[PDB]
């Protein structure tokens, strides 16, 4: 017998199946996950500036509708619509709704820049039962209800705001559009109303359209929601001769900025991670994740297999 | 794997072996034992430390995106929306399939590598005075005791010292 | 001499070149084509349901022009629109017409459920010589064309459904833009129409606009095609003063259905196949495909390359 | 390929082998014969269908999606719907370029390897009984009749049986 | 001693770093950098057509604004649009402006089909002290104003053409927008004009809105650009009571052409190179770049990382 | 490298080889010298090359594409074109550092090949006239003048012409 020397390599038990181009299933001694499937059921208020906007969602609170107060100067790095949000005021539609919202969420902030104006011939603070605050009728409290003067005409409106400042403004603007001829001539006196916003580049104009829609909060009319960018510069004129709801004042569009909206159903917890998904935040150093696509943050990228084995140690041939 | 020592001609690996990756097993005039090899296990953990620290290099920020779910029909542009996220999504899981399945040929491929570079070093080591056996082990042909299987083990054993008495012995 | 033995591998004659990273044309063994160039030449009617829409495209199949009348109840995973469909009634158009196509493509059916209606004060079923059935003149046969009663005036219209069911509805309706002065108040006395119809969020009001078209089947004017959903609890008004055309019911909308168009000149075989493109079935398990990047069901992916060989033996060496 | 055996210190491929992708061929005092290595063989073919196998898990299913082709200008929305599909497509074009590229690279490389490990195997049965000849053949330096050739191919070749012979052989 | 042969490799003193799937700093003999990091800082004339807008961006180009008239008859692969463009006519707006612009660009060229048109009882040729042309008032040069003719009425204008050709044209045409009731009646006889553009298959129409919007070059109204497109075979008709701002004819849509826009600041050099950035071209065989994701030509490919060196060589070891 | 020649067994590189990857520096009766071998040398640079002309089969042209920067805020369409452009961009940048990862790690390895083939091929053509040192290099047992050095670097060396010299000093 001569003496012999071996060299070998370790092996556990239990080992690992991962996959390579070859084979679905091979033991290895030690691998890791990369796909995280896990997240925390809250979402955390940190390192992420959130706002729970509760009862109202973006554009009611934009708009200053009575369960949206606590929203003022409101701001975010991701606002949180509920899906629990009801509208509580006058009921209103925003062509291309999307945009406005896709916008507001943007910019990050509810703060309203207020503004004098002067409405030349016309009744001011219109209110409305179907916008109740404390149990006495109200308005969007960003929005302006004009109406014929107590003696008569709509005196013909023509107010202009020129862009002073080094910011582009946005402005919320609306059109009534009355459920009959009596209410229309008994609020704005002529038949037919008209109201148009422009600036040197831009403009819209809108005929409202009378008609019975059905009823909300016993209202049948509706107000149509507008809205106007104005450049540093640039001025905006609001020519109206009835059914103008108008602006109160203006918000900052604060470009490009790292802000968003997520609709969610979950808690605000006091946890702390990078990354929120709609259904709870994500605390990882996963390559991958399979939680949500709606994922805001510093995450895991959202792919579709539940597990992805990433090999860390050598065959495992125990026995 | 590509060099069949591990899962080839290493029959199986040692369950005992608790404080390496790669070791060595010897038998000689005073009993056995089983030591670690520090230079192969090494090599093998840096090389699969470095390719998980490379799977973190966090270059995923995402804010302000587009809309994932919808409340209702649309027609053309939810249409794109949708498509554009599917085919973002289908690309990605595509890309970490790959990325795992590749990554793990590879990984497998180089255990198997560090296994056989040990193996080498040792036949070379040894020169005339050892013969292969088949299975991972050397027939030292003249006595080894425990310092002499030592200067194996830290690379340190001179094949001269022993050689007239290996070649003899290879030779009847 | 001694006894030799020699280790070796096969060869055979005539080898398929591979790509690999190093090389355009590496000779092996053998090698199977990833990318699939052929195609049926016919559209398989199983798995997937087909309806062929023959001289029908989707829309006048939803508006019941003449030539559709055996898309009824039609129910389809695919339906197929034809290069020779043609319009067959009155002329129209449909503001943002391709979404209208999508919502219908994506629900998977052409069965109406029929409402009763009361219109008051309106001759009801108007007819078109631009819209003949059976060489007589006739109308969309899912909508209701209204004109002035036979004594005078064209009472008000206000109807109003209530979705009391648990399916979101699409309802179909339109405008008519008369060519003159004479023809709007020879049909709806009033010298200027309107239609509004609407729901609790949403709204559309359009006044219709006269003028001279060029002729199609004889006719200078046009309607304008609109469509509303209706959710459950909802409900829907339909307000005119003038120049409604009105609906007969509505479709239902089953959302995120497997359902969809393909715009085919192919004709229908009697081959299986899970995968259709414009040009035909593809019958294949290559992962990849160039016949067309139109693919419907279980595709394979649409790639440009005409060929990829993967290699699935060694390198061949022969002499 | 990595290993320099097949394409390499192995001329060439027997187109005679039609029934393995690996085998022997000997000379002997009875005369010559080719057989297949069913181990080496099954090795490889189980390597290739894992990996086409691999290649069908088919989880590619869609319906409604987009439009592609249009009869009319329409400028913002429809460069977009383009911009968006002429993506997706050289980005597939590409995935399936490097996939075939590469699995090709490493299947050649795996059969090279295949035939390595064969020629690996019959060098360690063989010990100092036979002397690597550069071409894929071992000299044998003892009488080898045709129990043991298959001796060697099956794997009950006991070297010791045949060591002074070959020894004596080797040297003179 | 016995002579001895060694195999080895070759070492230089200074290696290069590349990164591998284990390392990101492995020093090797040689490596190539595959992402192109420098432009030109000029954009090359050639093998691309270019036309520099200078001072018209693309559509003041296409209306015929005075600053614009050496723009007519150009065809390009890439037009040149500048960020010193300026409007220098009538304060106007296009509703879809970018569709406009896309569908301009694509086509590639600026050659006008000039038509003669019979507008029945109005004036023609209207100019405006906002459009100077040489000091003199004056008009976009592809726009006809109209106004009521010497003696009263606005004959209703009702015109009609044919595509008799084998290219589908592209036709430009407005609304006038007046800043007062004095005006709209001054101009157009009529209280409120109508405008209405159509085809066989689509069809726009278009009533006018009044208001003061701010001024610009002294004017407070706005003229609407509209377009329409007609295929060979079909008709357009120009109907109008009031208002419309009438085309001198058309332009040829070649669909799916090698053409687009690219806004750059760069000067028009006199290089060669396939790829043109907004920051100036690339001349290059590598695979990737990051001059700019705006490439437009035979280009590396966009991405983020500044550097990716392949090897080109083995393991660097002196020493 | 999976071959342990290149910075493994090969203690390190020649700075004078100036004329070729990879070669042989002897020592005999004559002296010493340094020669390039050119197989060795021409099949690393034809894969190399290789691997650099398939890099640039140049397919990416584009003309009229999507705006990709804007002037002023619009919501719904300019979310979509910045998403699917920033998807775009961040799949490419993922393929770029992927190509190039596993493009280094190949060539790494294959130039450690074919490092590693030259040794084998070297060690085949002296048989048993030649033991491994542990360092690249082969004793040769037997006198190998200027002409005998050559002819192994050229391969026509043939082992018979010297075998009994060097199995007599191989074994004292
Ligand atoms: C890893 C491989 C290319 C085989 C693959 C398989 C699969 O089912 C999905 C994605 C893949 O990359
Ligand atoms: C396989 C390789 C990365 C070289 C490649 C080449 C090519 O022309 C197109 C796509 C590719 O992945
Ligand atoms: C090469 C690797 C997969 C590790 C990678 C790392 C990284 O930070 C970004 C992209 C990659 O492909």
């Amino acid at each position: 017998g001569n003496p012999i020397i071996c060299l070998g390599h370790h092996a556990v038990e239990n080992g690992t199946s991962v996959k390579t181009l070859t084979d679905n299933h091979v033991e290895v001694v030690s691998a890791k996950e990369l796909v995280e499937t896990k997240h925390t059921d809250e979402l955390c208020p940190s390192p992420l500036k959130l706002v729970d906007g509760q009862d109202c969602d973006l554009i009611n609170g934009a708009l200053g509708s009575p369960g949206c107060d606590r929203l003022q100067d409101t701001t975010w790095d991701v606002f949180i619509e509920r899906p629990t949000a009801v509208d509580t005021c006058y009921p209103f539609d925003v062509p291309d709704y999307q945009s406005l919202r896709s916008i507001l969420a943007s910019s990050g902030s509810l703060e309203f820049i207020a503004e004098q104006f002067t409405w030349n011939g016309v009744k001011v603070d219109g209110s409305s039962s179907a916008c109740l605050r404390g149990g006495r009728n109200s308005f969007f409290s960003r929005l302006n209800w004009l109406t014929k003067a107590t003696n008569g005409n709509y005196g013909p409106i023509n107010v202009t705001k020129e862009n002073t400042g080094s910011y582009v403004r946005l402005y919320l603007w609306g059109v009534h559009h009355p459920s009959s001829d009596n209410e229309q001539t008994d609020l704005y006196k002529v038949a037919t109303g008209r109201v148009t916003v422009s600036t040197r580049s831009d403009q819209i104009s809108i005929v409202p359209n009378i008609g019975s829609r059905p009823r909300v909060r016993n209202q049948s009319g509706r107000i149509s929601i507008y809205w106007t960018l104005v450049n540093p510069g640039d001025s905006i004129i609001f020519n109206s001769i009835g059914n103008l709801i108008a602006p109160r004042g203006h918000y900052k569009i604060s470009k490009s900025t790292k802000s968003t909206v997520l609709k969610s159903d979950k808690r605000i917890g006091s946890c702390t991670s990078p990354c929120l998904t709609d259904k709870g935040s994500i605390q990882s150093d996963k390559p991958f994740q399979n939680v949500s696509r709606i994922a805001i943050g510093n995450c895991p990228k959202y792919v579709k297999q539940g597990s992805l084995m990433l090999a860390t140690g050598m065959r495992n041939i125990p026995g | 794997g590509l060099f069949g020592a591990i899962a080839g001609f290493i029959e199986n690996g040692w369950q005992g072996l608790i404080d390496g990756w790669y070791g060595f097993r010897h038998q000689n005039a005073e009993g056995t034992g089983t030591a670690a090899d520090l230079k192969s296990t090494q090599a093998a953990i840096d090389q699969i430390n470095g390719k998980l620290n490379r799977l973190i290099e966090k270059t995923n920020e995402k804010y302000h995106q587009i809309e994932k779910e919808f409340e209702q029909v649309e027609g053309r542009i939810q249409d794109l929306e949708k498509y554009v996220e599917d085919t973002k999504i289908d690309l990605w899981s595509y890309n970490a399939e790959l990325l795992v399945a590749l990554e793990n040929q590879h990984t497998i491929d180089v255990t198997d590598s560090e296994m056989n570079k040990l193996f080498e070093r040792v036949r070379r080591q040894l020169r005339e005075n050892a013969e292969d056996q088949g299975n991972g082990c050397f027939e030292i042909f003249h006595q080894c005791d425990n310092n002499c299987i030592e200067s194996i083990r830290n690379g340190t054993y001179d094949h001269n010292i022993y050689r007239d008495e290996a070649i003899n012995n290879r030779i009847k």
